[PDB]
């Protein structure tokens, strides 16, 4: 006689298997896939009509909500109503249902392709103990750079044509990380501050360089609200602006590399 | 079609090759030049392995083996029942894999984004290169290289692994076993992480940063923090391979002894013996 | 190229966050230090560390378990200091060699194992309890702690619950760097080869995994760093660029993706998933399979290939030949 | 650290298992010179005169040989085991018939056991057979024997390190290590398998499923009899300068068929040989020889498959004397 032996050619590690992979689909499609969709669910078509009834398959993909309670007051439900207001300055570049869209006017400024930025809440992110937790150093005073590094407060600011476009004139450090995110820079020929995210920034001795856009681009930065402070909306729109400029910074970066 | 949020980053763009031509979606999917040569080489090689298939023996998915030459047939082309099929879909799946990986480029660049994904999809590429084509070149035939089947693949490492006594004792074995243990543990660590700050439970509020840092300095005295957990993550992943390399193209060409003895210039050492 | 994914380029510095836990915060002990060049790659603040009960226990139970093997392993070399260094990785504490089945085996031929093997677990219970309370301490999820026992369930599994189940403490896994590796090979050829245990593929399908995941995810907070996707706990709260590039990053390539949060969920049930898989592996090897191999066969699963040299009867079935 | 290719390498599965040989040819090189020093067979000799058993006083085997034929026997003889010491090693100068030299009594002994195993051992040697070469290698001490407990070096021409000694209780481990291929295994697969006949080799269950009566506590073998196996499974594939895809297909160790080559059948008698040879011919001998040849528990020094082999898949590379010395065997 067998260990594990059942009747008629089974036996029990067989049927463990057939187990395993139930319990593996039941995570992996009816808990999992369904986490998936807390976010930009429901899917939008050419004119979802049908307004009196829901269709079937969009109830049965999404989860049931759960509301996270924020540290600093309030309360998030996910998933949710949450569709884009704001008009989008872009064409329908053919008929097709998946062809790309165009941009119809200057697409940093307009804010589409990379250069987008999500619909964050218009607050200050917030420390563990309620103060402000990205901000400049003039503000942020117990915040030192370390010994070794460039302080780069002074340093020229040259964008991508080689032209020298500003003066870093402060570092903004995130609190709650011990890490610096931006440089406050002052826009030659523009009375005006901006800030940069360092990782479009490329850190030297003598200067910092910045690929990401032009030196004349650096007048349409988005301007924040107050000096002292940025919105996690603010913080979004400002890193798109760069990035958008990946790709429109020039004609020619659109167009292929070969 | 699209996610609430997804149509204003539907833009032209940031291909590599065609421009407008194969600049389009189809479904959620990207095509791009890329996406095309990579249906092309998945059509092919799929056709391939299914005629290869039905002139073996069974039908059973375990049981199917494709398999390179035998060993006196070295570099050239052999007939096609006996490896040159292998040879083939070995030619197709480089194709699928490297078009992937470039489609992947082109999508990095219209988000305007890090090419880092692409970059870490190399580390794999670059490994079944090492098993398929540069081990083998060394070696002088393809017949070195690892048949095709679900069950089948499993008794090449088996026996590879055996040929130098106890595998385990092989030094760029030891580091990319070391590192593929350490990576799964630091993914339960991380993801471990951020749940439980997103999700206390008890109604009870959700946490910060600080937080999570404050949770590992407790525990192991220092907590590397948000951004370099996932710089360490693609590290750790990706040297399971980098360093499992070296241990591989070794075996063979550069040891033909069991991997134990190697162990000789340390053991035998005359200070010592 | 963002340098800032590289390395950081500027560190800050500035003074030490204290997050105060519900109980224990004067048992963290040490002063912090900054070091520079870690700060490169990583947060510069080394200390300090909490230190509770259940942590001294730990260390208390660990430091006897790790005594009692390394007194054995010197035993091994009859105390020569220098050959204790040349052949370390080559000593061990064995498990019985003799069967005596669940009987409390001597201590010359594995008790001093047992007893090692106890207080190893000991030490293994007190870090859960660590780890586990000082998420509570922290109000945080206890999601760390169930991977985690997880990973020592299966430790139980291999040196201890296995060999009860089968009833011969001969079966453990032995302590030593070479000794653990070598318990691997022949624990796979007494069970029919490894390979052909579903449970292995299991758990190498997820562990292999992991390598794709945590590749794929480190790569793309990287990818999207320029616009604050390591800040991931607020990414989840309040969805920015960041994440929806990251997504439809995904989901352009792939035809579906994840959110934020749920990649963070798949990467947890993939790691959890290697020991619970390789744990229901070795709680069925030997209770009710014997040789994998042969299991595969019964069931069509095993492939099969034509002899290339001759075919060979084994001799010990020919008429009249020896024992 | 490491061995520059290229690599000679071999096929011994079907194509895409990995399985065959992995051989440096500088190695190889260096195994064939050192084989290649087995003198060559002496001319042969017409058969003249009566049987040597009339004629000398004290010829118990060779006696059915002439004269001319047996002095050809005792020039070889000398040649592959004392070289350098000549005819008087094995005789006093005076009576070539004196028994008075431990030399003499073992190498009758010998001569037996050499025509045994081309006699009844062809399962495994074949056409090839053994002549005293194959073993001695020109010295009455064999480079390659074995005692009870493992000893450094392998090689008994080689002047052992204080650690090496095997009252050195410290090198035990490294003792062991050398000859399971580097392995930490700690078993001495020569006194558990090639000694003598008690210890089965195999370990693996030839059933699916457990059976119930000797799959649970004292019914089971420990698994320590697994760890064995392996360690033999590393001498044998070190001794013979090959590794295990040489006789199995990984796949499963325990299969034969077209799991198996040729050469694990071969190696299957090789073990039964080693054993006859140990038990009945080679172990008795510590009666017959001094005690500066014993072991330290009074054992004379036995063979293993590293013996013959010394790293070569067939003794001095197939080389042979079978024909040259009818008198070595086979015997009808
Ligand atoms: C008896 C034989 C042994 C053996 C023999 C062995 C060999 C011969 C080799 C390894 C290697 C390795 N072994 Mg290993 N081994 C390992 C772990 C490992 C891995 C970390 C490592 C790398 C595997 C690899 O190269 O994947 C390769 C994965 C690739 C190439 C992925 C390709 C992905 C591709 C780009 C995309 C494919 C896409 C799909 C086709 C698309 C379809 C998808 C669908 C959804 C559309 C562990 C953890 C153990 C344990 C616990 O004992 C072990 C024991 C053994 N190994 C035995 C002792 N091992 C390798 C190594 O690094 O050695 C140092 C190696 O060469
Ligand atoms: C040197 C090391 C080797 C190795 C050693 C190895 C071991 C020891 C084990 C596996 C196992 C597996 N290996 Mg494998 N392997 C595989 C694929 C596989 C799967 C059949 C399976 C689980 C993989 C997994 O979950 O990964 C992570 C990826 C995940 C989770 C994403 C989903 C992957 C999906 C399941 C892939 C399925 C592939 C298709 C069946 C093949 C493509 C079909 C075509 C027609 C479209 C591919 C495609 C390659 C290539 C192209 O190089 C590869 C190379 C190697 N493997 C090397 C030769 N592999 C396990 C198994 O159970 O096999 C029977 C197993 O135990
Ligand atoms: C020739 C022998 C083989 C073998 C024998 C083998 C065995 C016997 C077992 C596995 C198992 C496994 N094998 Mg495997 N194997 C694997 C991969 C794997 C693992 C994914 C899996 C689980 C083990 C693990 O992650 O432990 C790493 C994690 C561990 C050990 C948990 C540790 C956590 C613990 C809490 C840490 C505590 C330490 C303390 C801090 C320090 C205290 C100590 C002090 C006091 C002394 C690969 C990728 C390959 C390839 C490519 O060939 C392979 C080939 C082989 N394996 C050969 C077939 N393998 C296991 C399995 O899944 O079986 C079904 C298993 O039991
Ligand atoms: C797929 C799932 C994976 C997984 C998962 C998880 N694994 C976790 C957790 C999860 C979720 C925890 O939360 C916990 C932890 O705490 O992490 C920070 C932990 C653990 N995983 C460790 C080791 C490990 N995991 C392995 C494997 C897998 N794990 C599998 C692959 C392996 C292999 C591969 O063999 C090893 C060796 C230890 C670091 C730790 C236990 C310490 C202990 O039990 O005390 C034992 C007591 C001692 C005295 C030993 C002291 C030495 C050690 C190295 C500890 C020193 C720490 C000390 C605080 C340093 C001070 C210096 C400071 C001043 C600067
Ligand atoms: C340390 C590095 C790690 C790592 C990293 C990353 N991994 C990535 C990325 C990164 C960063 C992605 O960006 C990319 C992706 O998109 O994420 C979803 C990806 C991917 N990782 C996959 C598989 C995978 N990763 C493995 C391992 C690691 N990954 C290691 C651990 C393993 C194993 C075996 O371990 C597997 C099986 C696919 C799912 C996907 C490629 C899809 C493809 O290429 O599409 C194109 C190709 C096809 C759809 C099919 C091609 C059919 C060919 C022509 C015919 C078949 C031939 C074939 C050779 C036959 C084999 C038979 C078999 C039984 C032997
Ligand atoms: C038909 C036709 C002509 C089409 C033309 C267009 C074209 C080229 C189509 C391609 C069709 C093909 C070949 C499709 C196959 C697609 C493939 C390869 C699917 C493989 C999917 C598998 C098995 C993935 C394994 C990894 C895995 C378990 C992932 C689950 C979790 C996910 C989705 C992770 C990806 C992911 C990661 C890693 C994040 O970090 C992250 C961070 C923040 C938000 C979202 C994410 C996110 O989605
Ligand atoms: C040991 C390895 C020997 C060496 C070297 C030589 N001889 Fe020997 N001899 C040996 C034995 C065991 C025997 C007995 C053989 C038997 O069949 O029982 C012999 C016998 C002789 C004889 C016969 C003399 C007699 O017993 O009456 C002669 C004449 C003889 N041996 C000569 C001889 C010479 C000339 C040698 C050097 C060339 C020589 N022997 C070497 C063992 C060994
Ligand atoms: C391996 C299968 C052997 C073959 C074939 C022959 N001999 Fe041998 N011999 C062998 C061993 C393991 C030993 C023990 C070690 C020892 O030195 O005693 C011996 C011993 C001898 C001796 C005694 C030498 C001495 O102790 O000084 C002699 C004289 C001898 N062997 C002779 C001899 C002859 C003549 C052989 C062919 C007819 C022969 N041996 C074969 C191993 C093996
Ligand atoms: C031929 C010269 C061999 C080499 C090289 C290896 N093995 Fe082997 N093995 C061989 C034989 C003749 C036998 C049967 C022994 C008997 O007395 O019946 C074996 C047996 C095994 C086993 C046990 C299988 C069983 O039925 O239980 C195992 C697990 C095994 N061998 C493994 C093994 C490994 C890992 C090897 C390389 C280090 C190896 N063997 C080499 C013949 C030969
Ligand atoms: C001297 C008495 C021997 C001992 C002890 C062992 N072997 Fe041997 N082996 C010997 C000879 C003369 C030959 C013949 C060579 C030929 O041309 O046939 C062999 C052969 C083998 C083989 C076959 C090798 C092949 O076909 O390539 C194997 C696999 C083998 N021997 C293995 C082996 C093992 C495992 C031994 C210890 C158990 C062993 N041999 C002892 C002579 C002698
Ligand atoms: C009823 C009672 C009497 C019996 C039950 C007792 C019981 C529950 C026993 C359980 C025993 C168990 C679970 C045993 C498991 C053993 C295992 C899995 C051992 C595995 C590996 C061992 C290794 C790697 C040992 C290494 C040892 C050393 C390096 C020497 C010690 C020194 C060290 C510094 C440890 C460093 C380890 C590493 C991080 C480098
Ligand atoms: C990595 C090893 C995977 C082996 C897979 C073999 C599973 C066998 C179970 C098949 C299901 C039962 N049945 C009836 C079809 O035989
Ligand atoms: C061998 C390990 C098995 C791992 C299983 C993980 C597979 C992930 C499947 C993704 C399925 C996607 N989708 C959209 C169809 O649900
Ligand atoms: C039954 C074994 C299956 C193994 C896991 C296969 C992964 C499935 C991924 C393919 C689905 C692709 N899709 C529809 C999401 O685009
Ligand atoms: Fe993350």
């Amino acid at each position: 006689m067998y260990h594990g032996a059942l009747a008629q050619h089974l036996d029990i590690a067989q049927l463990v298997w057939y187990a395993q992979w139930l319990v593996i689909w039941t995570v992996v499609l009816l808990y999992l896939r369904r986490e998936d969709r807390r976010e930009g669910y429901p899917l939008v078509e050419p004119l979802g009509l049908v307004k009196l009834a829901p269709e079937d398959g969009q109830v049965y993909e999404l989860p049931y909500p759960k509301t996270f309670v924020l540290p600093h007051g309030g309360t998030v439900t996910v998933p949710r109503r949450r569709p884009e207001t704001r008009e989008l300055k872009l064409a329908q570049t053919d008929g097709f249902e998946g062809a790309p869209l165009q941009p119809t006017g200057n697409p940093l400024v307009d804010a589409v392709g990379p250069a987008s930025y999500a619909e964050r809440a218009e607050v200050v992110d917030a420390t563990v103990d309620g103060k402000a937790k990205i901000v400049p150093l003039r503000v942020a005073t117990d915040f030192s750079i370390a010994e070794g590094d460039v302080d780069p407060r002074g340093l020229p600011v040259v964008a991508a044509d080689g032209v020298e476009a500003g003066t870093v004139t402060d570092l903004w450090v995130d609190r709650s990380e011990h890490y610096f995110r931006y440089l406050e820079l002052s826009v030659a020929g523009s009375a005006r501050t901006a800030l940069i995210p360092l990782g479009f920034c490329d850190v030297k001795k003598d200067k910092i360089v910045v690929t990401s856009i032009l030196s004349e681009q650096f007048a349409n930065v988005p301007r924040l609200q107050s000096r002292d402070q940025i919105t996690l909306r603010e913080e979004d729109k400002v890193s798109a602006y760069y990035a958008g400029g990946l790709l429109y910074a020039t004609p020619e970066r659109a167009e292929s590399l070969l | 079609a699209l996610l609430s949020f997804e149509r204003k980053y539907r833009v032209r763009g940031g291909t590599l090759i065609g421009g407008d031509l194969f600049d389009f979606w189809v479904g959620p999917y990207f095509v791009g030049f890329f996406g095309v040569s990579a249906i092309f080489f998945i059509f092919l090689g799929v056709s391939l392995i299914g005629y290869a298939a039905s002139q073996g023996p069974t039908w059973d998915p375990f049981a199917i083996s494709i398999n390179p030459p035998d060993l006196k047939y070295g570099l050239g082309a052999a007939p096609l029942l006996e490896g040159g099929f292998w040879q083939a879909i070995t030619v197709c799946a480089l194709g699928a894999f490297i078009s992937w990986m470039l489609r992947e480029v082109e999508i990095s660049r219209k988000l305007g984004i890090g090419w880092h994904v692409p970059l870490a999809f190399c580390v794999p590429i670059f490994m079944f290169c090492v098993l398929q084509v540069f081990r083998p070149l060394l070696l002088g035939s393809w017949g070195h290289a690892f048949p095709y089947g679900i069950l089948s693949h499993l008794d090449w490492v088996n026996n590879f692994g055996y040929q130098y006594l106890n595998w385990h004792y092989n030094p760029g074995h030891m580091s990319s076993v070391s590192f593929l243990f350490v990576n799964a543990m630091a993914l339960g660590l991380h993801g471990g992480l951020i749940l439980s700050v997103a999700n206390p439970g008890d109604g009870d509020k959700v946490k910060t940063a600080e937080h999570e840092n404050q949770y590992f300095r407790d525990v192991v005295g220092y907590s590397i923090g948000a951004l370099s957990i996932h710089r360490l993550g693609l590290f750790l992943a990706s040297n399971i391979f980098l360093t499992g390399a070296f241990g591989t193209i070794a075996s063979g060409p550069f040891w033909t002894r069991g991997w134990p003895e190697w162990w000789g210039w340390w053991l035998d050492i005359p200070f010592w013996s | 190229a963002d340098y800032q994914t590289i390395y950081t380029q500027i560190q800050a510095r500035g003074p030490h966050i204290t997050v105060s836990g519900e109980w224990g915060d004067n048992d963290r002990v040490g002063k912090p230090f900054y070091s520079y060049w870690l700060g490169k790659i990583g947060d510069a603040q080394i200390g300090p560390i909490y230190l509770g009960a259940s942590g001294i226990a730990a260390f208390a139970f660990g430091s006897t378990a790790i005594l009692i093997i390394l007194f054995n392993m010197a035993a091994e070399v009859h105390f020569d200091p220098l050959q204790f260094f040349r052949q370390f990785f080559w000593l061990g504490l064995y498990p019985p060699k003799a069967q005596y089945g669940m009987g409390i085996p001597p201590l010359h031929d594995g008790g001093w194992w047992l007893m090692a093997g106890l207080f190893m677990t000991l030490s293994l219970g007190s870090w859960w309890i660590r780890v586990y309370s000082r998420a509570r301490a922290l109000g945080l999820g206890t999601h760390i702690a169930w991977n985690f026992a997880a990973a020592i369930f299966f430790v139980l599994c291999i040196g201890c619950i296995h060999p009860t189940l089968v009833g011969s403490w001969s079966e453990g896994v032995p302590f030593g760097i070479w000794p653990h590796i070598d318990w691997l090979t022949a624990f796979s050829i007494r069970y029919g080869n490894f390979y052909y245990c579903p449970w292995h593929g299991f758990s190498i399908g997820f562990a292999y995994g992991c390598g794709l995941l945590f590749a794929a995810h480190g790569a793309t907070i990287l990818a999207v760093a320029r616009f604050g996707g390591d800040r991931e706990i607020e990414q989840i709260t309040d969805r920015g660029t960041a994440v929806e590039r990251a997504a439809l990053f995904w989901r352009w390539t792939i035809g579906f993706n994840a959110t934020i949060e749920s990649v963070h969920r798949w990467g947890w049930f993939f790691s959890l998933m290697v020991m619970v898989s390789a744990s229901v592996g070795i709680l069925l090897t030997g209770t009710f399979v014997d040789n994998w191999y042969l299991w595969c066969v019964k069931h069509g699963a095993a492939p099969d290939y034509p002899a290339y040299l001759p075919a060979t009867p084994d001799p010990a079935s020919l008429p009249g030949a020896p024992k | 650290c490491f061995e520059p290719p290229p690599a000679t390498t071999t096929q011994t599965g079907f194509r895409g298992l990995s399985m065959g040989e992995v051989l440096h040819p500088a190695t190889v090189k260096a195994k064939k010179e050192r084989d290649a020093q087995y003198p060559p067979a002496l001319a042969a000799v017409k058969a003249e005169g009566p049987p040597v058993s009339q004629v000398y006083k004290n010829v118990k085997v060779l006696g059915n040989l002439t004269e001319a034929e047996f002095l050809r026997t005792m020039t070889a003889i000398t040649e592959w085991v004392s070289p350098q010491e000549g005819c008087t090693y094995c005789h006093d100068e005076n009576n070539l018939a004196s028994e008075a030299k431990y030399p003499y009594v073992v190498a009758r002994r010998m001569l037996e056991m050499t025509r045994a195993i081309n006699t009844n051992w062809t399962q495994h040697v074949a056409q090839t057979g053994v002549t005293c070469y194959t073993c001695h290698r020109g010295t009455p001490l064999p480079p390659y024997v074995r005692y009870l407990e493992p000893t450094l070096p392998l090689n008994n021409r080689e002047t052992p390190t204080h650690v090496e000694r095997v009252e050195t209780r410290s090198g035990y481990v490294v003792r062991l290590a050398k000859y399971t291929a580097y392995s930490a295994l700690n078993y001495d697969p020569f006194t558990m398998f090639l000694a003598n006949d008690k210890r089965q080799v195999r370990v693996v269950p030839q059933t699916a499923l457990p059976l119930v009566g000797v799959s649970r506590g004292k019914e089971r073998r420990p698994l320590s009899d697994a760890y064995a196996t392996f360690a033999l499974m590393m001498s044998i594939s070190d001794s013979l300068g090959t590794n295990c895809t040489f006789c199995h297909n990984a796949q499963t160790f325990e299969s034969w068929g077209k799991k198996s080559t040729p050469q694990r059948a071969i190696a299957w008698w090789g073990i039964r040989m080693v054993r006859d040879l140990n038990m009945n011919y080679l172990a008795p001998l510590n009666a017959s020889l001094p005690a500066s040849r014993l072991g330290r528990q009074g054992e004379a020094p036995q063979a293993d498959c590293r013996t013959c082999h010394q790293g070569v898949t067939k003794p001095l590379f197939g080389a042979s004397r079978l024909k040259d010395y009818p008198e070595l065997g086979p015997i009808k």
